[PDB]
């Protein structure tokens, strides 16, 4: 490469899992308590029963249908897993930023490989064939090429970055209502209730 | 304004019974709250930084703009006068028009970043008018959405290029350990609480609102009956007063 | 660049061999006729973590990608023996590695970050940890309460400026002028979409702050149950007519 | 190259200050997305949730 | 040159204004489901007032919401007390309000 460099990110992936890992454990053992102040412990069923509270059904229809409530959601949850193992593509939105910053840092490597009206598209070699007077006049031609070529690199990003942007802020909120709490608005969280 | 912080009160799911029991309290809450804020803004500096950071971007922007216009790009001078009075039209043309291009670029590259700057702003302007309908004019249930906690109500103040939002949150605290069972058993029937938990002290079964510590006697008015004990998973057995039998003796 | 004896095997006719655009990635020697691999020689960016020049003028270098093990703008002090840390980011010179972890100021990246006691650096935490005594007939319930105020900046407008297009690329010259207008219309799209943007930072304060159909005003007798809201409410005296919070944050933006 | 280059005036200035703040926006927004706990909580040893 | 610059000005500009297009049909989305599926409590989202439903209707490149909603009209002047005394307890309404 010329010049291209990759941060790696600041938070590495462990950081990240551990996150993960203690929203989810706060969720299954405070409900949503953790998430307005401290944690205060519930057992599992009481949640549940508040939940159904909280969509409308009385409590008395979850301890009448414990045992068929935990096997759907064991079901369900284990035909998630088979869905993503075997079926593919499912991560597209995913792979599309990945492929698109690919794309771009490829064509801007191509880019230097373009002569812009010049002799020739190696730097040394016109350095190297041509004296100084003639060799600014196709260095020029090269400057504004290569100039305009990261000029356009750079729009595409910040263009692309700001898409980033409002994607990690719906996706900020999903986590603040849909995970910290139990939400009333119609198909914010999955569809149903 | 008692009237309506009970009604908030009992928006969050506490009984306003709470709030008219601990009125004091509460108004010097928010009255240390609020002196608190004052301090914090009078002392501490850099909490404005997100207004700054916008000011800072545009004038940095209008600096390079303005820095871009002493650039050769090639031509004898930056100074349009001085190739004018020096030179003949038909050379001096040449040299305009190497400026005239570098200038038309840097002029283009900086509309075009203003345009993406104004677009994050417009953003951000229609997330602060979703914030004054939905945290100012009414009370909202989404988290997090107006503050940490559970909402009660916020204030608007208008800043030099923003609005600042002072959120009022209801925070419990000071919690403490019982026993729960989710349901009661008397005369082989399942007992489940209207709206509340069944709680121990160690000894005895009370009922308390979700929120807040209240015990009281579980009774018929404060629960409901529905099936036999053998379905539900966790019963206790324990005697459900009813009101009516005392005062029929 | 840098030479390295080639694994890749060349058919007897080839010269040399590339990758991706013209990189030239190998090499055949015209005397020993021997395959030689060519790669660049390394290089990366620098950075300088100061905690600011007021408090201390220490600072500490990081070079982004490179190894600890091959280093040497002369930078004496950083290239003599002086204690030198490498991350997964680059290497550090100038911080001590602390066994220690808490969080932090200064992010370095990869999980690495420094602050100031001289300068540190450890692993980022993540807070602290707790486990809640989870069981299947136990519960916890709050006996009392607090009330929290938390303030929320968002910006709503910023600056409207205007840049004329002529005046800046010819200010006041007629051939300059002239030779512009071959150029077509840059000019008046560029003027077009300034004033675009200058009207939208109006429209951004009608819909924030204009929602209200009628001027509200507070009575004169102030009996709210105890709730005290003289600092919140605007201030008579000010000739502005601004409240005390209000008075504070213009102070403080300039 | 360079020293033509510096006829140009300082668009790169401006090329790597963009580049930076993107690359800044980019741990923002996953610590605002991720970073919502005060606390590590850990699940109990004994996994009985009904 | 020229032309190239005039093209790629113009794609720039109507890449910058697809994305407003984009950030409104998320709007309105989002609009259809909590409003035309559903009754939504958030204020001033669906009309102002209290919102009842909504009615979407087809327009050439956009959708028109027809936001119901209701509006409390002709109000009076009363007289109100937190609680009630009455043989020495405190009285709390249910789901009301005490006015004289
Ligand atoms: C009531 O709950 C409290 C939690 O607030 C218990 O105290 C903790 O219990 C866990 C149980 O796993 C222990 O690991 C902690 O060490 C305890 N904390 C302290 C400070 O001792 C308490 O034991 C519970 N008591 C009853 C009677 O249920
Ligand atoms: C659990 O609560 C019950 C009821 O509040 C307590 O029983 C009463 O305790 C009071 C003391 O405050 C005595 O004066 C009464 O004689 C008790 N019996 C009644 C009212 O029938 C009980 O002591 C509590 N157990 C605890 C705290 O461990
Ligand atoms: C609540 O009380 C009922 C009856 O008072 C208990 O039911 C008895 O349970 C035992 C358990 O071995 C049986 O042997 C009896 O035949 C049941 N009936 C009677 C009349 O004693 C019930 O077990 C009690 N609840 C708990 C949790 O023990
Ligand atoms: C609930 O908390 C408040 C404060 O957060 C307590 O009020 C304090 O009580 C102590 C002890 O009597 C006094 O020294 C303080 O002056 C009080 N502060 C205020 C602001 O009034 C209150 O007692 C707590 N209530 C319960 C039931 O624990
Ligand atoms: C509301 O708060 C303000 C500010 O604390 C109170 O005004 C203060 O009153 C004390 C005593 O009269 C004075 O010593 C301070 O100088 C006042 N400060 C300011 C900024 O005026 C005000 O009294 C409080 N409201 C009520 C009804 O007590
Ligand atoms: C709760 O767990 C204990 C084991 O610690 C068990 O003996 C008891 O039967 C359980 N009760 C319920 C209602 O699950
Ligand atoms: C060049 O000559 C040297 C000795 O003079 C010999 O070792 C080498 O193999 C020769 N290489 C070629 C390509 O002829
Ligand atoms: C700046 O200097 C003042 C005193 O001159 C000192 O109190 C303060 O801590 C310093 N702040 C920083 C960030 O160095
Ligand atoms: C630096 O080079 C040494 C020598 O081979 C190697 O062992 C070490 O892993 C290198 N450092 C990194 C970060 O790869
Ligand atoms: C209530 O009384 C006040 C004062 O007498 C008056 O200004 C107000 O208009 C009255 N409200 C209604 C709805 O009549």
């Amino acid at each position: 490469f010329n010049g291209l460099t990759v941060l790696p990110p600041l938070l590495t992936d462990e950081m990240i899992a551990q996150y993960t890992s203690a929203l989810l454990a706060g969720t299954i053992t405070s409900g949503w308590t953790f998430g307005a102040g401290a944690a205060l412990q519930i057992p599992f069923a009481m949640q549940m029963a508040y939940r159904f509270n909280g969509i409308g059904v009385t409590q008395n229809v979850l301890y009448e249908n414990q045992k068929l409530i935990a096997n759907q959601f064991n079901s369900a949850i284990g035909k998630i897993q088979d869905s993503l193992s075997s079926t593919a593509s499912a991560l597209g939105k995913l792979q599309d930023v990945v492929n698109q910053n690919a794309q771009a840092l490829n064509t801007l490597v191509k880019q230097l490989s373009s002569n812009f009206g010049a002799i020739s598209s190696v730097l040394n070699d016109i350095l190297s064939r041509l004296d100084p007077p003639e060799a600014e006049v196709q260095i020029d031609r090269l400057i504004t090429g290569r100039l305009q070529s990261l000029q356009t690199y750079v729009t595409q990003q910040l263009i692309r970055a700001a898409e980033i942007r409002a994607s990690a802020n719906l996706a900020a909120t999903k986590m603040s209502e849909c995970v910290l709490g139990q939400s009333k608005r119609v198909d914010f969280c999955g569809k149903g209730y | 304004f008692a009237m309506q912080m009970a009604y908030r009160f009992n928006g969050i799911g506490v009984t306003q019974n709470v709030l008219y029991e601990n009125q004091k309290l509460i108004a010097n809450q928010f009255n240390s709250a609020i002196g608190k804020i004052q301090d914090s803004l009078s002392s501490t500096a850099s909490a404005l930084g997100k207004l700054q950071d916008v000011v800072n971007q545009n004038a940095q922007a209008l600096n390079t703009l303005v820095k871009q216009l002493s650039s050769n790009f090639g031509a004898i001078s930056s100074v349009l006068n001085d190739i004018l009075s020096r030179l003949d039209p038909p050379e001096a043309e040449v040299q305009i028009d190497r400026l005239i291009t570098g200038r038309l670029q840097s002029l283009q590259t900086y509309v075009t970043q203003q345009l993406i700057r104004a677009a994050e702003i417009r953003a951000s302007a229609n997330l602060a008018a979703t914030k004054m309908s939905e945290c100012v004019l009414g009370q909202s249930k989404r988290v997090d959405f107006c503050g940490k906690g559970y909402h009660l109500m916020s204030f608007p103040q208008s800043a030099p290029h923003g609005v600042v939002f002072l959120h009022v949150t209801y925070v419990p605290a000071q919690e403490k350990n019982f026993t729960t069972a989710p349901a009661i058993c008397h005369d082989g029937k399942a007992h489940f609480p209207r709206e509340g938990v069944f709680v121990s002290n160690g000894t005895h079964w009370f009922v308390t609102q979700r929120n807040f510590y209240e015990p009281q006697i579980i009774t018929t008015d404060n629960t409901f009956v529905s099936g036999n004990c053998d379905v539900v998973i966790g019963i206790v057995n324990n005697t459900v007063y009813d009101p009516l039998q005392p005062e029929l003796d | 660049g840098v030479l390295t004896e080639s694994n890749k095997k060349f058919l007897p006719f080839q010269q040399f061999g590339r990758d991706i655009a013209d990189t030239t990635d190998a090499v055949r020697d015209p005397q020993t006729l021997e395959i030689l691999d060519i790669t660049p020689c390394s290089f990366g960016g620098v950075s300088v973590i100061t905690p600011g020049t007021n408090t201390s003028n220490q600072v500490a270098v990081l070079y982004q990608g490179v190894n600890c093990t091959e280093v040497p703008p002369t930078w004496r002090v950083y290239s003599t023996g002086s204690n030198v840390f490498q991350t997964r980011a680059g290497c550090l010179i100038g911080a001590e590695h602390v066994n220690n972890s808490y969080e932090c100021d200064i992010p370095i990246g990869a999980g690495i970050c420094a602050s100031y006691q001289s300068i540190i650096a450890y692993t980022m935490s993540l807070g602290a940890e707790n486990s809640v005594a989870y069981s299947n007939n136990s519960i916890a319930i709050p006996t009392n309460f607090t009330i929290s105020v938390t303030t929320e900046i968002l910006p709503v407008s910023m600056t409207k400026t205007s840049v004329d297009c002529t005046m800046y690329i010819c200010g006041d010259s007629t051939e300059c002028s002239n030779l512009l207008l071959q150029y077509g219309s840059f000019c008046t799209q560029l003027n077009r979409a300034l004033t675009g943007i200058a009207v939208e930072q109006d429209k951004n304060t009608q819909e924030v702050f204009a929602q209200v159909k009628q001027i509200y005003k507070t009575p004169p007798i102030k009996d709210f149950g105890g709730f005290n809201f003289s600092q919140i409410l605007p201030d008579p005296s000010k000739p502005s007519k601004r409240s005390f919070i209000e008075d504070l944050l213009f102070n403080k933006v300039t």
